[PDB]
């Protein structure tokens, strides 16, 4: 009944939501990854302008 | 309501305040407020996940035309 | 009121706002499909629930006539 | 994203309706059984009575 | 062997009997539809009485256990 | 007829044969429902015995 | 076998003979052959109709040529 | 079951028998009738020919 279809909607939005918090967790990694790449790319390019 | 977000909130108040009158046990209450919560959440994620994505592509042309 | 007007009004306040919003119609129509779901879905789990009330207080019967 | 979200929403429950059509026959069923099970139960019982 | 065996052989006599008679074909069609309905009839009825004997049995034990 | 008698019988048992295939599925459930009953009368009972 | 009657009483024989060496109570067996003879009168009445009709209409245009 | 199935058999059996009993009383009954015609016609020519 009810209960059981709560008890069941808990376990998807849960599983849902750990999925969401990986996939974040990474992109937020990627990103962190990137703009080091990026600082270090532009000081390079300010580096040659002197 | 200024968005989605305020009218689910307010959706969401609007039915808390009805459960409770029609007379829903505490833990049963417990449960769906959490079950919202959560789905909160789950949208607040899924919104920075496509900000995220798009930003991250944008940086790999920034750098490639950095390099 | 009753759980059943209170989700129709919802409804019917939810699709409105996000007409003015522009929503692409692929994702309204699936959320009018949703909803006749969940309208379906709520005369069906009260049969079952009925159903259920009925053979489970008939089992307790027949345990104490036998 | 959100629009898998709503197809996983769609299938889920248009699955769910199909099996609770399924179970009000098995519940009439049950009820069929139960009912003819106490009207046995009844009868035995008045004939101990006597 | 058993019940089975001896009807497909009497079925078997029945039909070459009813054969050298010169009896018409749309008969023996229809003889031939009845057969193949009782045996198929034989193999539901064992699934019945098999069902059956256990539904009674459990209900026997649940009586004694409540 | 001896015809009429034969085209009858058909009739019947083709019908009789419908009926068995869907009482098997009855059974069936009926079965499943007896079986988690006796487990849960079981398991009461072994609850008394402490 | 001589006939489809005598085929029939043999088969029933060897079916009453399995049955009451498989043990079938005596009760069902005692409503199988009551079943049985009232089949074996169900085919002999069967077929007097089909020749007291033919014979019917015979009569009938008998009566029509001495009359 | 075969139980009920024999019960049901004998009820139509019994059922067939008692309308193939009415129906040859009256055909036994139509033959006497139109019998008496034949044998009052018959005489009636033989006395034509004398
Ligand atoms: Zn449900
Ligand atoms: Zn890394
Ligand atoms: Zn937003
Ligand atoms: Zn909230
Ligand atoms: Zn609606
Ligand atoms: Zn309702
Ligand atoms: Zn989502
Ligand atoms: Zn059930
Ligand atoms: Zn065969
Ligand atoms: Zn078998
Ligand atoms: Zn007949
Ligand atoms: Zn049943
Ligand atoms: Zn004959
Ligand atoms: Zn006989
Ligand atoms: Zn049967
Ligand atoms: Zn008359």
């Amino acid at each position: 009944g009810t209960y059981e279809d709560l008890v069941q909607a808990q376990k998807e939005i849960t599983a849902h939501n750990m999925q969401l918090r990986e996939q974040t967790k990474q992109l937020e990694h990627d990103m962190a990854e990137l703009r080091d790449q990026s600082q270090l790319l532009l000081k390079a390019r300010c580096e040659e302008l002197k | 309501a200024a968005s989605i977000e305020q009218l689910l909130e307010r959706q969401w108040s609007e039915g808390q305040q009805f459960l409770l009158e029609q007379g829903t046990p505490s833990d049963i209450l417990g449960m769906l407020k959490s079950l919202h919560q959560l789905q909160v959440e789950n949208r607040r994620l899924e919104e920075q996940i496509k900000n995220l994505t798009a930003k991250k592509e944008r940086l790999q042309l920034l750098n490639a035309q950095l390099s």
